[PDB]
RNA sequence: AUUA
């Protein structure tokens, strides 16, 4: 028995942009993870097509990190909305374990194609 | 100053490892034996290889 | 009547199939072996006490017993079409075991099985934990593990202080006849990584789901996603693996012409000092889907952890 | 593993 995060995660909300400022209201269905010792993202999703920079607030405001992004993977979703695309991103740096946490969790507990 | 020089100057930047100078310029060697099954198996004869 | 001799016959697949029962009748087996287990309840590195498999032995033509065991384990329903479908994605690489799925009846019920074929008695969890948490007083599996592979013969345990150290350095030989075994388990794990990527599969890799000729299997924990974006973790298997690396010195063939141990040795230049590129290419080779970066030189690290985990 |  050695499973990959039982017990889950909750939330995502925010913005995205291309080149550094371009994130203007909110343009991402940034992922997950609001840690113990403060809000840290996970995940990163994107109903627009083309992507590298972010910008997600917390806590003081004033402090709101402007995120590097990796080349994104494509794929359709089974919605009760029908067709649906995103195009996939994670934060850049992140580790194996993370990625297959929130891959696990949007899969089981959400339908996907 | 000929042996040393001429393996310096085949090295690509001039660092060469310290343990390979005696080794390649050195012109004694002394060697130690414990007994004779040793001694037969290094330097039997009177010139050997090493 | 049957039963018995009917599973044995169904279990018995296409192949040759000479199988004897390991003791048992259509009934399970039960063993005491070590597992590497995180279920949100418990976790640890422990011994613990299986339950449900039968165990047939293979035979030969001589009719004298072999290292080479068919593993039948019985279970739900939706485990049953689960792993059906992961094996079906996963069946074509060749560091995977041959599984085989049918149906047969206990009882008016149809009961499934999953039948793996040609495995050894023991895993890699087991040699590590017997290398890890050593007692003189019952070392029964190392001394199994060591005859059954030619690295020495029953009579060598006779002697005293033949586990020593100091005394006896000769087991330093005698220990160092595993590293073949364990080099060529890692570059099974390595291709075993590559494919789970390529086929979009979502799992944690384990020494227990592995065994002492490679083979994996097992894929009862996975998950599906969209191909080409699998991602395995390896944190733990590797982790527990380093320190039996250099007790059995697992990386002895790299000294040699072609990684071959019955040619000649590699014959540097006396003045080449830098093997920077050597490092790389061996870190590649056997740690691929190690994820954290890794410097050669440990004058660009960012702190003491980072220089103690390159070091 | 002791979830089969
Ligand atoms: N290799 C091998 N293993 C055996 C044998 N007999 C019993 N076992 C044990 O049976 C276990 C098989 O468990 P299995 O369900 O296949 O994998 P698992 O590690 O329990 N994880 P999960 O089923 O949740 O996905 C192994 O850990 C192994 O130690 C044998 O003859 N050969
Ligand atoms: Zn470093």
């Amino acid at each position: 028995n050695n499973e990959l995060s039982p017990v889950a995660l909750r939330q995502m909300s925010c913005a995205a942009g291309t080149t550094q400022t371009a994130c203007t209201d909110d343009n991402a269905l940034a992922y997950y993870n609001t840690t113990k010792g403060g809000r840290f993202v996970l995940a990163l999703l994107s109903d627009l097509q083309d992507l590298k920079w972010a910008r997600f607030p917390k806590s003081d405001g004033t402090g709101t990190i402007y995120t590097e992004l990796e080349p994104p993977c494509r794929f359709v979703t089974d919605t009760p909305k029908g067709p649906k695309v995103k195009y996939l991103y994670f934060i850049k740096g992140l580790n194996n374990l993370n990625r297959g946490m929130v891959l696990g969790s949007l899969a089981a507990t959400v339908r996907l194609q | 100053n000929d042996a040393l020089n001429n393996i310096i100057n085949n090295a690509r930047d001039g660092c060469v490892p310290l343990n390979i100078i005696p080794l390649t310029t050195a012109a004694k060697l002394m060697v130690v034996i414990p007994d004779y099954n040793t001694y037969k198996n290094t330097c039997d004869g009177t010139t050997f290889t090493y | 009547s049957a039963d018995a001799q009917s599973f044995l016959n169904r279990v018995c697949g296409v192949s040759a199939a000479r199988l004897t029962p390991c003791g048992t009748g259509t009934s399970t087996d039960v063993v005491y072996r070590a597992f590497d287990i995180y279920n949100d309840k418990v976790a640890g590195f422990a011994k613990f006490l299986k339950t449900n498999c039968c165990r047939f032995q293979e035979k030969d033509e001589d009719d004298n017993l072999i290292d080479s065991y068919f593993v039948v384990k019985r279970h739900t329903f939706s485990n049953y079409q689960h792993e059906e479908t992961i094996y079906n994605l996963l069946k074509d690489c060749p560091a995977v075991a041959k599984h085989d799925f049918f149906k047969f009846r206990i009882d008016g019920d149809m009961v499934p099985h999953i039948s793996r074929q040609r495995l050894t008695k023991y895993t890699m969890a087991d040699l590590v934990y017997a290398l890890r948490h050593f007692d003189e007083g019952n070392c029964d599996t190392l001394k199994e593990i060591l005859v059954t592979y030619n690295c020495c013969d029953d009579d060598y345990f006779n002697k005293k202080d033949w586990y020593d150290f100091v005394e006896n350095p000769d087991i330093l030989r005698v220990y160092a006849n595993l590293g073949e075994r364990v080099r060529q388990a890692l570059l099974k794990t390595v291709q075993f990584c590559d494919a789970m990527r390529n086929a979009g599969i979502v799992g944690v890799l384990t020494l227990d789901n592995q065994d002492l000729n490679g083979n994996w299997y097992d894929f009862g924990d996975f998950i599906q996603t969209t191909p080409g974006s699998g991602v395995p973790v390896v944190d733990s298997y590797y982790s527990l693996l380093m320190p039996i690396l250099t007790l059995t010195r697992a990386l002895t063939a790299e000294s040699h012409v072609d990684t071959d141990l019955t040619k000649p040795y590699i014959k540097w230049d006396l003045l080449k000092y830098d093997f920077t590129e050597e490092r790389l290419k061996l870190f590649d080779r056997y740690f691929k889907y190690w994820d954290q970066t890794y410097h050669p030189n440990c004058v660009n690290c960012l702190d003491d952890r980072c220089i103690l985990h390159c070091a």
